[PDB]
């Protein structure tokens, strides 16, 4: 059978049953669809991932349904969910959100929501735990109502949103009295194969390439350099170069890598692309090589952004209004402005909050773009686009 | 969602309103549980205790360096208590206690006096806002009602306080 990737996790409150989902998911999953089943203890003991930035316990799982192939992150703290979701370090295609209905909603489950719309999750799917310790139907009604009430409150579908009931101990203790265990679970796997949609592959999405850097040679011609991150740039294909300054239209004759001439250049080489017509001082760093009108420059946007605190390598002081730190964006730096949510002005170091950023220069951007913000030239944070806010 | 149901559930089942708000309600609730487990004992008595909380205004877990000054009102002739206060200018009802308290060997009831502690150590407290207990103990036969609108400092490290 042939089955596609797809990724996924479990998100809540601590002590809601998100490392006993994912326990209950491997085995159901290794007892029903086949696979290699995995153990309680070595997820919750998640082990330290190194990563590039701040230290994240994570645990990655893996489970096979019917028709797909899932790897599942699971966190021991809320801290960790916090540094991995603002970061990169874990992409998830959809959400598992699962919530103690013995205990109901809790400020980490709406502060996961908040992050899920925030850092560009696009799909969540609740999974209503311990519905074993509840006798009244009446609870799981209401606490159902609940978390819909706060999906709708950040925009996501609660009303349309697939809420399964079920306990994930009972389900994994391999039971399943009544519609509780591994038959809750089986369907919230089939509810992950029926709801969360496939995700576009970096391959099929429209061609973006961060310029690296520029050679230009009078008469010959101007080439850019550089890592192709999505799609594929053919010859004689037009290209717009957008960021810093005007959005400019062009046309790639020819594509080279190393000695080579290549017919094409797809994401994930790093390649030469001769530019038609154009000069050195129309190019510069940062700016992107993109399929026309996919990609768009901005200088103000609101952003979730994670400070990092002092052991990590962050700053001793906290923020201001006017605080003027360096902004990464891709391949440059670019200095800007950022204004603090209501309610305050100072933020310590190893706090995650969200942050509006004013740019002094356009860059070509869109919403869920991860960033780095730096301190003379030494990552002090990292950050994600939230949402472009626009001026017109 | 048609109403009405909605506000059969909240009415029903304890809810009051605002999610956010009942969320903030049983984060604090779990914050002040989760303190009691970590910290020291947490018998029967942790309830109890818990009755004297009140988490619609947030409490929170907080770490404290040695030179704070603190201080608590105590019966005459009472053993240091785990309660202390930020301010002095509090009063006793504000704090969930009664203002006076039993006085043993003496057997009598006595005005609750202000005693003055500086922390010698660093030392984890649960700051917390007192709720609108009423307070049996420390007088034997009255019951006393209390304001509680006022802040709580929770440890069972006296040794590091006292
Ligand atoms: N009684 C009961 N306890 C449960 C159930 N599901 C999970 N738990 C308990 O919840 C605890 C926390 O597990 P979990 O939330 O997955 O760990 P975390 O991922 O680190 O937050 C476990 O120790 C389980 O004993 C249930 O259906 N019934
Ligand atoms: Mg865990």
């Amino acid at each position: 059978r042939n089955k596609p990737h797809v990724n996924v996790g479990t998100i809540g409150h601590v002590d809601h049953g998100k490392t006993t989902l994912t326990a209950a998911l491997t085995k159901v999953c290794s007892d029903t669809w086949g696979g290699s089943a995995r153990a309680f203890d070595q997820i919750d003991n998640a082990p330290e991932e190194k990563a590039r930035g701040i230290t994240i316990n994570t645990s990655h799982v893996e489970y096979d349904s019917a028709v797909r192939h899932y790897a599942h992150v699971d966190c021991p703290g809320h801290a960790d969910y916090v540094k991995n979701m603002i970061t990169g370090a874990a992409q998830m295609d959809g959400a598992i959100l699962v919530c103690s209905a013995a205990d109901g909603p809790m400020p980490q489950t709406r502060e996961h929501i908040l992050l899920s719309r925030q850092v560009g999750v696009p799909y969540i799917v609740v999974f209503l735990n311990k519905a074993d310790m509840v006798d009244d139907a009446e609870l799981l009604e209401l606490v159902e109502m609940e978390v819909r009430d706060l999906l709708n409150t950040y925009d996501f579908p609660g009303d349309d949103t697939p809420i399964i009931i079920g306990s994930a101990l009972m389900a994994l203790e391999g039971k399943d009295d009544n519609g509780i265990g591994v038959s809750a679970v089986q369907k919230l796997v089939e509810t992950l194969d029926s709801y969360i949609p496939e995700p576009v592959r970096a391959i099929d999405q429209p061609f973006l390439m961060p310029i690296e850097d520029v050679f230009s040679i009078s008469g010959r011609g101007t080439v850019v350099t550089g890592r192709v991150e999505r799609g594929i740039i053919k010859v004689q294909e037009e290209v717009e170069i957008v960021g810093i300054k005007a959005t400019t239209k062009t046309t790639c004759t020819g594509v080279e890598m190393f000695r080579k001439l290549l017919d094409e250049g797809r994401a994930g080489e790093n390649v030469g692309i001769l530019l038609r017509g154009t000069k050195r001082e129309d190019v510069e760093r940062g700016q992107v090589l993109a399929k026309p009108g996919t990609i768009k420059p901005h200088t103000k946007f609101e952003c979730e952004v994670y400070v990092l605190s002092k052991e990590e390598g962050g700053r001793h002081t906290p923020f201001f209004k006017g605080y003027r730190p360096q902004f990464y964006f891709r391949t440059t730096d670019v200095t800007g402005n950022c204004e603090l949510p209501e309610g305050v002005e100072m933020v310590m170091p190893g706090d995650n909050i969200k942050m509006v950023v004013t740019l002094i220069a356009p860059i070509a951007m869109e919403d869920g773009l991860r960033f780095a913000i730096r301190e003379g030239g030494r990552t002090v944070g990292a950050g994600v686009v939230a949402k472009i806010i626009e001026l017109e | 969602d048609d109403p009405q149901r909605r506000a059969y559930l909240n009415n029903k089942f304890g809810r009051s309103g605002n999610l956010d708000h009942d969320i903030n309600y049983r984060g604090n609730r779990e914050t002040a549980a989760k303190f009691f487990k970590s910290k020291d004992i947490d018998p029967a008595d942790a309830e109890s205790y818990m009755n004297g909380l009140d988490f619609n205004h947030p409490v929170r877990v907080e770490t404290l360096a040695p030179g704070k000054n603190l201080w608590q009102y105590q019966s005459p002739g009472a053993p240091q208590g785990n309660w202390y206060t930020l301010s002095p200018r509090v009063q006793p009802t504000e704090l969930g206690i009664n203002p006076m308290g039993t006085n043993r060997a003496a057997n009598t009831i006595e005005p609750k006096v202000l005693n003055s502690y500086r922390t010698t150590q660093k030392v984890e407290v649960l700051r917390s806002t007192a709720a609108p207990t009423d307070d049996f103990w420390s007088v034997k036969g009255q019951s006393y009602p209390a304001k509680g609108g006022a802040q709580q400092l929770f440890s069972n490290e006296k040794g590091s306080f006292g």
